[PDB]
């Protein structure tokens, strides 16, 4: 029932100008912040831009602060990415995710699709294992790596753990590095202490192949890990 | 003296936690009454103190630059407590005369914009003098004096006090209309209500342009200051009268 | 009328009831109460560190 | 045939009260007299929550001693986040007379009901983002008063038609029927257990019902007025009731009989809401003389005031870990206290 | 002091202002609570829990029928109850009076005005014409009482002394009783509901003004 829509993209000539659109529909998209998020064509997850409920609070990535403004209309379920300037290190799959923020709530559990665009200080987090060959029925662990600890002073740490499997888009497997998203098979685990986490999954069978990404939520911007890609 | 400063602020404090300790207190006619002991506790807090070390020690302290500001800031707190209770009038009589039509009259985004305004004016009344119209400054910087320039002093006199009077007597007198009509009671009340503020502020208020437009008639520097500490005394007295 | 019967059947349905003695009832509760005198927050205070609401 | 069955029943009740009057050797005062006095208690206001802008009726703790609802008179079912107090949710009820709510022990439900005589069951996780109504339950031909769940899929209401309700939430049909109260049932209180429950009336009656057959087993009188409150003992052997006589009494399930009365000659008002510590020495006990007051429930002793509320105080529940009190009012304000 | 957290307290003064909206919006209604009894013809008085609105002078009155000893709490801050009477039957006039009593002297209802309203003149005006029954049968004191036809005036005018003696006792003026006389097709009840409303919201406003 939830969707999230995607149009615009497509060729873009440098220095140019354009706006990219997100329609929501099945839930209430004026309760939900949203987040601008891109991948590059061979590349991670970067995070371009994040606007609140009521368009009270909007951040951007230093890279793209300046020559990007988001906004939201709420009455027609949208969200706009206005990009001028576009230089060609701006060339991505852009989606746009809804992310509710309350206590006990799962930010991040909905990614929409993928609109592409071709142009013609910071918490690092560290994936090291880069390609893991693994066994279906083979338990296995995901190790990431944070520059500052994730622990917050009120008990949390904001600790996300992703699953883009290929061709599609990544989606939510555990929140605040313990808790497990809804509709993901308790296969998935996630553990471990300031700095330093790991996500095991035992009785690896056929779709979780592809791509695990770790990110941090504790302070804006948002950053990613390289992403461990288990594969076959 | 102190005691004075002391009585008035521990009044107006009392008042605005008072107000925010119940609930009963979401309609506009208790926001006026909050506006009205912000005003009062600005001016007891910063204003009467440099006032009162003003009186003691005979000089000014602060500067000929730190003791402009307290000649504007003495207006604006004056003006504040007298709009406030200009615009406290003006809610009663709205609620008197129109019971139940008051809440879609009387509403917040209204009773705000009238909050703000009465603020808004004061300032325009209060920043005469910083920005130039005011007598010219004596070269001893240990002296500071009153602005005495005529038509600033006409103009904020008017604004200030006159101006407010004429809407408070007319409102309640009306609401005293009301009251008697649907029934010796509030004339008591309005009588305390409508003294308290006249006895406080038309002495200093008449005597200052008497002083200003007729020299020969001008009072003793006596009776100015009592007639100067009557709106201090106004101010301290507030809170106990009107919040009962 | 066959109220009546209903309130008589319940009534010899609770006399039936097995009752120990009240100083056991007693005895029972209050060592229930020593037993977790250590673990009530509200009996005894708690320091500011442990405490979740300042 | 009717004054036969009379006569049946008054000997029945005098044979009950023979039995009780033989199993009462000594008093819970009598051997409690040697005990370590609990001293002064003072809790302060360590949280206010605001928002509601009419009186507070219900209030109910979470399981995780964090999360509260509140129900109010501007047809408001307010979730709170107790730490921060930030309001995690905001659910606008289609009556706005509601005297009860309710929070499942799971977390993913609440429950309200009130004069519209309906048990409305809202769902707190969806994927729409929004709290929407996930059932209503009707049967009851009287006000509901009280509500608590056991499961996810069932819930006790106490209504006003005389007549308790154990409902099944997937179905939305009553699987069980209390019935034997002669005035209308104001309070229940679940057993730590779940397999029995306490219900309180306003004919100054307490009954002990057993979940699983759908019976009462016992039958506690000894107030004097309607029974507004009732709560269960920690352990589950015990439960105490407040009533508009100004008095808390506590019952035994296993004596079958009061065992202490909290009292004091300077109280004269109503008790409106009562609920017992974590270790269960404590009974706090809400009056409309817009204070609460604290009883050591071995001494029968006033151990301490909870003050601050202006007006009357409507409801009052103790955390699961039993770390803060959090007492409603009329006045729109509930506070919490540790 | 974390962005999550930050959020959350966004959220949660998001829902402030909804509800201080939704507080706003509610304040310009007045609520009655309409009781009575059975036979006394409440229902039709103005042309779980009943709720009724009507609109008069740009001014919303909310009417709630519930169909009154523990629930009636809840109806504390109500702006006023209607009490509905019929005055036809003389059989249960005592049962009416004892009934207005009890709601006139509840405690929850110390600070609520009452507006009564004698329903059914026209079968008390025939009644009294017919002359088949007699008030004094009823009451012993319509015997000697004189109105200040003429004998449905005497009859209307012992019934309204009768309610009115029943509510200025224990009254000490902090509500008024407001009787009023209605036929099945009166159709001024509106505009004598919003009179005494206004009524009484003024006595409430010079109150809080300190005024009389
Ligand atoms: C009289 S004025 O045109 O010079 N401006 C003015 C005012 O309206 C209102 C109070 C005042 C002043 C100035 C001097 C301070 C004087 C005052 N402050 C405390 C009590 N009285």
């Amino acid at each position: 029932d939830v969707q999230l829509v995607e149009s615009g993209g497509g060729l873009v000539q440098p220095g140019g100008s354009r706006k990219l659109s997100c329609s929501a529909s099945g839930f209430a998209f004026s309760s939900f912040g949203m987040h601008w998020v891109r991948q590059a064509p061979e590349k991670g997850l970067e995070w371009v831009a994040y606007i609140s409920s009521g368009s009270g609070t909007i951040y951007y990535a230093d890279t793209v602060k300046g020559r990007f403004t988001i906004s939201r209309d709420d009455p027609k379920n949208t969200l706009f990415l206005q990009m001028t300037s576009l230089r060609s290190e701006d060339t991505a799959m852009y989606y746009c995710v809804r992310s509710i923020y309350y206590y006990g709530s799962s930010p991040f559990d909905f990614w929409g699709q993928g609109t592409t665009l071709t142009v013609s200080s910071d918490i690092v987090m560290t994936q090291a294992t880069s390609s893991v060959p693994v066994t279906p029925g083979e338990s296995v662990s995901i190790s990431c790596r944070s520059s500052k600890s994730l622990l917050h002073s009120n008990g949390n740490t904001y600790l996300y753990w992703f699953l883009q499997r290929p061709g599609q888009s990544p989606q939510l497997l555990i929140y605040r590095m313990s808790n497990l998203a809804s509709g993901v098979p308790d296969r998935f685990s996630g553990s471990g202490s300031g700095t330093a986490f790991t996500l095991t999954i035992s009785r690896l069978e056929a779709e979780d192949v592809g791509v695990y990404y770790c990110m941090q939520h504790l302070e804006y911007p948002l950053t990613f890990g390289a992403g461990t890609k288990l594969e076959l | 003296l102190g005691g004075l400063i002391l009585f008035g602020v521990l009044g107006n404090i009392l008042v605005i936690l008072s107000v925010a300790c119940h609930r009963h207190l979401h309609s506009v006619t208790h926001y006026y009454i909050v506006n009205l002991a912000v005003a009062d506790l600005l001016l007891t807090s910063t204003v009467l103190p440099f006032s009162a070390i003003f009186e003691v020690l005979g000089y000014w302290a602060f500067g000929r630059v730190f003791c402009n500001i307290w000649a504007a800031v003495d207006v604006l707190c004056c003006t504040a407590s007298i709009m406030g209770l200009c615009i406290i009038s003006i809610d009663r009589y709205i609620g008197v005369s129109y019971p139940l039509r008051y809440p879609t009259i009387v509403t917040q985004r209204r009773g705000l914009m009238a909050l703000l305004c009465v603020w808004a004016l004061s300032l325009v009344i209060s920043i005469g003098p910083l920005f130039g119209w005011r007598q010219p400054a004596p070269e001893d910087e240990t002296i500071c004096q009153i602005n005495e320039e005529p038509g600033y002093v006409l103009f904020s006199a008017l604004g200030s006090f006159y101006l407010p009077l004429a809407i408070i007597l007319v409102m309640y007198c009306r609401v005293y209309v009301v009251a008697k009509r649907e029934s010796k009671k509030a004339a008591k009340t309005l009588g305390i209500v409508v003294g308290c503020f006249v006895l406080c502020w038309l002495p200093f208020f008449l005597v200052m342009p008497i002083g200003s437009f007729f020299p020969d008639f001008k009072p003793s520097e006596t009776v100015f200051k009592i007639v100067f500490w009557l709106g201090y005394l106004n101010s301290c007295i507030n809170p106990i009268i009107y919040p009962c | 009328i066959a109220q009546a019967r209903k309130l008589v059947e319940q009534l010899k349905m609770e006399a039936n009831i097995d009752r120990i003695k009240v100083s056991k009832a007693a005895a029972d509760l209050m060592a229930y109460c020593e037993a977790h005198a250590k673990e009530d927050p509200l009996l005894t205070p708690v320091p500011a560190s442990e405490n979740p609401f300042r | 045939e009717l004054d036969q069955l009379r006569q049946e029943a008054e000997q029945l009740k005098n044979q009950i009260r023979d039995a009780r009057k033989a199993c009462a050797d000594a008093t819970l005062s009598q051997i409690t007299n040697n005990i370590d006095p609990v001293g002064r208690i003072q809790m302060r206001t360590r949280r206010t929550l605001r928002g509601h802008l009419a009186k507070i009726y219900a209030m109910h703790w979470g399981t995780d001693s964090r999360l509260l609802v509140s129900a109010s008179q501007d047809g408001k079912l307010i979730i709170w986040d107790s730490y921060t107090t930030n309001k995690v949710h905001a659910i606008p009820l289609r009556s706005s007379w509601v005297m009860t709510c309710a929070y499942a022990p799971s977390g993913n439900y609440v429950a309200c009901g009130g004069l519209d005589n309906i048990c409305s069951i809202y769902n707190l996780k969806t994927r729409e983002g929004n709290v929407r109504v996930s059932r209503e339950l009707a049967g009851h031909t009287g006000y509901l008063s009280c509500c608590r769940f056991l499961d996810d899929n069932q819930i006790v209401t106490s209504s006003g038609d005389t007549t308790c309700a154990l409902w099944d939430i997937e179905t939305g049909q009553q699987t069980t029927t209390f019935t034997g109260h002669t005035g209308d049932v104001m309070s229940l209180s679940l057993a730590p257990d779940t397999r029995l429950f306490v219900s309180g009336a306003c004919d100054a009656s307490a009954k002990l019902w057993d979940v699983r057959e759908g019976m009462c087993r016992q039958t506690f009188t000894g107030h004097e007025s309607d029974i507004n409150a009732i709560c269960f003992f920690p352990n589950g052997n015990a439960f105490a009731t407040g009533s508009d006589d100004a008095t808390c009494r506590l019952f035994d399930l296993r004596a079958d009989q009061e065992l202490m009365t909290y009292s004091h000659d300077n109280i004269i008002c109503g008790i409106t809401s009562v609920s017992f510590s974590k270790s269960g020495r404590l009974l706090l006990a809400g009056y409309d003389d817009f204070n609460c007051n604290v009883w050591d429930a071995l001494k029968a002793d006033r151990a301490g005031v909870l003050a601050g509320h202006d007006n009357r105080v409507s409801c009052l529940g103790v955390t699961d870990d039993g770390m803060a009190v959090a007492t409603g009012s009329w006045d729109s304000f509930l506070k919490i206290w540790n | 002091v974390s962005a999550e957290d930050k959020a959350a307290a966004e959220r949660s003064k998001m829902i402030d202002k909804n509800l201080r909206e939704d507080g706003e919006k509610a304040r310009r209604t007045l609520r009655l609570l309409l009781l009575g009894a059975d036979n006394s013809g409440k229902s039709t008085i103005v042309k779980g829990i009943f709720e009724t609105k009507f609109q008069v002078d740009k001014v919303n009155f909310h009417m709630f029928d519930v169909g009154r000893r523990k629930w009636i709490q809840c109806f504390n801050d109500v702006t006023a109850i209607i009490f509905v009477v019929d005055s036809s039957d003389y059989n249960r006039l005592q049962e009416a009076l004892n009934d207005f009593k009890s709601i006139w002297n509840n405690r929850w209802l110390r600070t609520i005005s009452v507006i009564l309203f004698l329903n059914k003149q026209d079968l008390l005006a025939e009644k009294v014409l017919a002359g088949k029954s007699k008030i004094e049968d009823y009451f012993p004191e319509f015997a000697r009482y004189t109105t200040p036809d003429p004998r449905v005036t005497r009859a209307k005018y012992f019934i309204r002394k009768e309610f009115v003696d029943i509510s200025t006792a224990s009254g000490d003026g902090r509500h008024i009783c407001y009787p009023h006389f209605t036929c099945a097709v009166d159709t001024e009840n509106a505009r004598r509901i919003f009179n005494d409303c206004k009524d009484i919201i003024l006595q409430m406003n010079l109150r809080e003004y300190n005024l009389v």
